[PDB]
């Protein structure tokens, strides 16, 4: 196996904590959202990519088992790809005004919300660090090391 | 409408009022143009860093 089972075991405990009859079963649309909260962090397209498919409107009818799960997370885990610290934080520095790391944090909520995978603002005003003040930087580094974290 | 604190300020209203004062002074009704200039002008729009 690609994980330790001796791990898997506290997952299958972890796959019964979010509001489901349990039964050792999981919907689709929540196999995503525990690959979120227990995975490496997924975009929406490897959750339709990786050992599922694409037309997946109503995504709460299909249903796999945690031991077709765990399948999708090893194979995730194995097939991901992943950015490092520097990319993103280069990625800020793209829209940087000031060459210090502190534009307002409505560019950044600009960003999160029109481009990509489509944020809604209530996500990021879970995200946000900074304040409405006069002033209303937030600072690119120490944020993303706070964000990017697991 | 980049000024987070500060768009829709007084003066981008004054701006959009400054054409319409000098077309009504200023402009005529010519044979070729119901609203022929009569004045060459030359707006300088000055930006912050
Ligand atoms: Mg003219």
């Amino acid at each position: 196996c690609d994980f330790s089972e001796e791990q898997t075991a506290e997952f299958k405990e972890a796959f019964q904590l979010f509001d489901r009859t349990g039964d050792g079963k999981i919907l689709y649309s929540q196999c995503g959202d525990v690959m979120r909260a227990l995975g490496q962090n997924p975009t929406n397209a490897e959750v339709m990519k990786v050992l599922g498919n694409p037309k997946s409107d109503e995504m709460n009818l299909k249903t796999l088992k945690f031991e077709q799960f765990l399948p999708m997370m090893q194979t995730i885990a194995k097939n991901k790809d992943q950015g490092c610290f520097e990319d993103y934080v280069e990625g800020l520095r793209v829209f940087d005004k000031e060459g210090n790391g502190t534009v307002m944090g409505a560019e950044i909520r600009h960003v999160l919300v029109t481009l990509g995978e489509k944020m809604t603002e209530e996500e990021v005003e879970q995200l946000v660090a900074g304040h409405e003040d006069s002033n209303g930087c937030i600072n690119y580094e120490e944020l993303v090391r706070m964000v990017l974290s697991g | 409408s980049h000024k987070s604190k500060k768009d829709q300020g007084e003066l981008e209203r004054q701006l959009l009022q400054a054409n319409p004062i000098l077309e009504a002074f200023g402009n005529a009704k010519t044979v070729k143009n119901d609203n022929s200039s009569r004045f060459g002008k030359f707006i300088r729009i000055n930006f912050d860093v």
